[PDB]
RNA sequence: UUUUUUUUUUUUUUU
C-alpha cells in the first residue's frame, strides 16, 4: 500500500456555505494550502560503513592469521551495501 | 457485568437524551400570538356541540405542560455535567507532558 | 494569510469570459422586465371586463360546452353553482419544454395562468424613494 | 451488454446565485432521505467548489474626467456532491432534483460500468493424509472504503488528461497554422 | 481517605503504591498550577463564574489539569475556544476506557462494540447544543 | 542519498 490515510468527508463535519464568517471567528489562521513536507532518507549508516571497508584491505599483505582474514572477505562480498561505485571490489579481491 | 454493558450503557442512554422533538419546539406550542382570533370553527366550537372534535383548555390548562417541562429540564444538566465534563478531561490529559 | 476572504480572485481579473463558470443574465431579464408590464396593465382590465356584467355570465360558458364535447360533463341542477370564472391571461415568456418533473411550468398544457388578484409583497422594491417607470398615466403638472 | 451495466457514481453538482438559496436546497435533501427502505439511507458525501466572482468597471457623472468609479459585484455559489454504489436510481435521481428551490440549476454526472468475464475457478480444495510411511455510524456512507479508492482514482485521472488535450487545442483564430496558404 | 477505596478499580502498575506516596507528588502538584496561573486570560477569568459564597472549588474536572508547566500548547486552546473537534469523538473514548478496563481485571474481558455505540450519542446531542457547552463552562444552566 | 540529486521563487485549488 502507499495510502494509509483516506480522509472522507461527512455531513455533521461539512463546513457551511458561507465560508467568509467562518475565518473572522477565530483567533488566528488554521487552514492553510496543501503544504506538506515529505522525509528524506540520509546515509543510513553507509557513510561509515564505506570507511571501515578500507580497514581490511591493509590487512591482507600483513601475513596474518587465518581465521582474522575470513572478515576480509565477508565484507568484499557485499551486495547491497558497497555496490560498484569504486573499482576497488576486484582490486582488494584479486589481492 | 458483561451483558449489561455491549447494548445497554451506550444504547439505552441515546433513546433518554432524544428529546428534540419537545425541545426544538417552541414553550407555548398550543397557543400562538394568533391564538385569540378567528382560528378556532364557528360552527362547531361556539355552541360547545362536540366533545372530543375540539376543545378549547390551551389558556388555564398549564399544569400538564408544566410537569411536562419539569422532567425535561433535569435530564439536561445532567448531560452536561456527564457527559461534556467526561470528555474534557481526555482532551485535556490528551497534551499532558 | 486569508485564504476564503480571497476567493474567486483568480476567476475575476484572469480569466476570459468565454472560459469561466460564469453564465449570462441578460438573456432571462430580457423576457422578465417586458412581461411584467403585460400583466399589470391587461390586468385589473380583464377583471373589469369580465365583472361588467355579473349575471347571465354562465350561459356564454354552457352553450359554449354543447359544441366541443357535445353532452355537459359538468352539468348540475338549478339549485348548485357551475363555475367560478378566474381572471387568467396569455403566457408570453418562451420557456423551453424541460424533462424536470418537479417543475410549475414543463407540466403546461394550455397558454393561460392564473394571476394574483392581490399581492404583499412587490417584486420590484425600489432601494429609495425612486418610484417604477411607466406607473403615470396621467400627466405631470406644475405651479407655473 | 447493457443488462451488465450499473451506476458506479453520480457527481451532483448545484450553482446557486444567493446564499439564502443554497442554504434552502441543503435542508431539502436532507429531508429527503432517512426515508428509503433500505435501513441506510444514501448518504453523499460533501464537496465546495470555492465561490467565483465577477465585477466590471465604469467610468463615473457623464461629462467627467475620470475622478470616481462604481462598481458592480456579482457574486456565484457552488456546490458539489459524491455518490458511491447507488443500487437506488429512482431514490437518489427524484431525491436530488427534487431538493432545489428558487433559481438553483443543478449538474448531474453519470458514470456507468461493465463487468468482463465473472471470476468462477478454485473448486473444492484438494485433501489428503500422510501415508504414515453493524458498525454503522450515523451521517456516514454504508459502502465499503476499498470500492472508493478504486472509484476516486479513476476520476484524477480522467481530468488530468483533459486538461493536457483542451491545452494543446486552444489557440486564436482557429483553423489558422503556420505557412498553410 | 479516598486512597483505599481506589485501589481495585485500577492498573495493577499504580496499585502497589501507599496513600502517604500519592500525596507526596500531590502536594507538589497543587502549588505549581497556582504559580503559573499568575495568552492564558482567556481560559481563567472569563469561564469561570464568581459567586463569593463558594469556599473552595472543584479539581481535575473540566479546566483544573492545564497551566501545570509554564507554558502551554498554542493548538490545544484553539480547540476548545473557536470550534471542539466532535469527530474525534470516539477516538478519545476508547483511548480512556481501555485505562480503567484491561480485559484481565475487575471488567469483563469482552469490549469492542461499545465504541461503535458511544459515537451515535455524540452526534444526537451535537443537535441539542452540546457543542456549546464546549465553549461555555456548565455554570450558567445549573444556576 | 558513499550506485541519491546534479537544482532560484508568483497573484484559485489536495474539500
Amino acid at each position: 500500500p502507499e495510502a494509509p490515510p483516506l480522509v472522507l468527508p461527512n455531513w455533521q463535519t461539512m463546513h457551511p456555505v458561507d465560508m467568509e464568517a467562518w475565518e473572522k471567528k477565530q483567533r488566528r489562521v488554521v487552514r492553510t494550502r496543501h503544504v506538506k513536507a515529505k522525509i528524506i532518507r540520509q546515509a543510513d549508516g553507509r557513510k561509515l560503513a564505506a570507511t571501515m571497508a578500507l580497514h581490511g584491505r591493509q590487512a591482507i599483505h600483513r601475513d596474518a592469521a587465518v581465521s582474522s582474514l575470513v572478515s576480509v572477505a565477508a565484507m568484499c562480498a557485499s551486495n547491497s551495501q558497497r555496490a560498484l561505485r569504486g573499482e576497488l571490489l576486484p582490486e582488494t579481491l584479486n589481492l | 457485568p458483561a451483558e449489561r454493558l455491549h447494548s445497554l450503557f451506550a444504547r439505552a442512554d441515546v433513546l433518554a437524551h432524544l428529546l428534540h422533538s419537545r425541545l426544538a419546539l417552541p414553550l407555548l406550542y398550543p397557543l400562538n400570538s394568533g391564538g385569540a382570533l378567528t382560528n378556532p370553527l364557528n360552527s362547531a366550537a361556539s355552541p360547545d356541540s362536540p366533545a372530543a372534535l375540539n376543545s378549547i383548555a390551551t389558556s388555564r390548562w398549564k399544569r400538564e405542560e408544566v410537569m411536562s417541562a419539569l422532567a425535561t429540564v433535569t435530564p439536561l444538566v445532567l448531560a452536561a455535567t456527564s457527559v461534556s465534563r467526561f470528555l474534557k478531561t481526555a482532551h485535556a490529559l490528551s497534551y499532558f507532558a | 494569510a486569508f485564504r476564503y476572504r480571497r476567493e474567486g480572485q483568480f476567476t475575476k481579473f484572469r480569466v476570459h469570459f468565454d472560459r469561466s463558470g460564469f453564465r449570462p443574465y441578460i438573456d432571462e431579464l430580457k423576457w422578465e422586465i417586458m412581461d411584467w408590464h403585460y400583466k399589470r396593465a391587461m390586468g385589473p382590465q380583464m377583471k373589469k371586463t369580465l365583472m361588467s356584467y355579473q349575471e347571465g355570465s354562465e350561459k356564454l360558458q354552457y352553450m359554449h360546452d354543447l359544441i366541443a364535447l357535445g353532452t355537459a360533463k359538468a352539468k348540475f341542477p338549478h339549485a348548485t353553482k357551475r363555475f367560478f370564472f378566474v381572471p387568467a391571461l396569455p403566457v408570453t415568456i418562451p420557456y423551453r419544454r424541460s424533462s424536470n418533473p418537479f417543475c410549475l411550468l414543463s407540466a403546461n398544457k394550455t397558454g393561460w395562468l392564473q394571476w394574483s388578484p392581490k399581492q404583499r409583497v412587490p417584486f420590484p422594491q425600489p432601494l429609495g424613494k425612486r418610484k417604477v417607470g411607466g406607473t403615470d398615466p396621467q400627466p405631470p403638472v406644475f405651479p407655473k | 451488454a447493457l443488462s451488465a451495466y450499473s451506476l458506479r457514481s453520480l457527481i451532483v453538482t448545484y450553482n446557486s446565485r444567493n446564499r439564502s438559496s443554497m442554504n434552502a436546497t441543503i435542508e431539502n435533501l436532507k429531508n429527503a432521505l432517512r426515508w428509503t427502505s433500505p435501513s441506510e439511507s444514501s448518504s453523499p458525501s460533501s464537496a465546495p467548489s470555492s465561490a467565483p466572482s465577477s465585477a466590471p468597471s465604469s467610468s463615473w457623472s457623464p461629462f467627467k474626467y475620470k475622478y470616481a468609479l462604481r462598481h458592480y459585484v456579482f457574486e456565484d455559489h457552488r456546490y458539489a456532491f459524491a455518490f458511491y454504489d447507488v443500487n437506488s436510481v429512482q431514490e437518489v435521481v427524484s431525491a436530488a432534483l427534487g431538493a432545489m428551490a428558487g433559481e438553483t440549476c443543478c449538474s448531474c454526472r453519470f458514470s456507468w460500468r461493465f463487468a468482463g468475464r465473472p471470476p468462477v475457478s478454485l473448486p473444492t480444495p484438494p485433501r489428503l493424509v500422510p501415508s504414515s510411511r453493524a458498525t454503522v455510524l450515523r451521517g456516514h456512507c454504508p459502502t465499503d472504503k476499498e470500492f472508493i479508492r478504486r472509484a476516486l482514482e479513476e476520476e484524477q485521472a480522467v481530468e488530468r488528461i483533459r486538461k493536457k488535450l483542451d491545452k494543446k487545442q486552444l489557440q486564436w483564430f482557429p483553423g489558422k497554422t503556420p505557412w498553410a496558404p | 481517605r479516598n486512597w483505599p477505596r481506589l485501589q481495585a478499580a485500577m492498573p495493577e502498575p499504580l496499585s502497589e503504591l501507599s496513600a502517604d506516596s500519592v500525596g507526596l507528588w500531590l502536594k507538589a502538584h497543587l502549588e505549581r498550577v497556582i504559580e503559573n496561573q499568575r495568552d492564558g486570560r482567556g481560559r481563567l477569568l472569563a469561564q469561570k463564574f464568581p459567586l463569593k459564597s463558594d469556599e473552595e472549588d472543584l479539581y481535575s474536572l473540566a479546566d483544573d489539569f492545564i497551566f501545570d508547566h509554564e507554558i502551554v500548547d498554542e493548538q490545544f486552546c484553539d480547540e476548545r475556544l473557536s470550534q471542539f473537534p466532535i469527530d474525534k469523538a470516539g477516538e478519545l473514548f476508547r483511548r480512556v476506557a481501555d485505562f480503567f478496563g484491561l480485559t484481565k481485571g475487575p471488567q469483563p474481558a469482552v469490549n469492542d462494540a461499545v465504541v461503535a455505540q458511544f459515537q451515535n450519542l455524540v452526534y444526537t446531542l451535537d443537535e441539542i447544543g452540546l457543542s456549546n457547552w464546549m465553549k461555555m463552562d456548565t455554570r450558567e444552566i445549573e444556576e
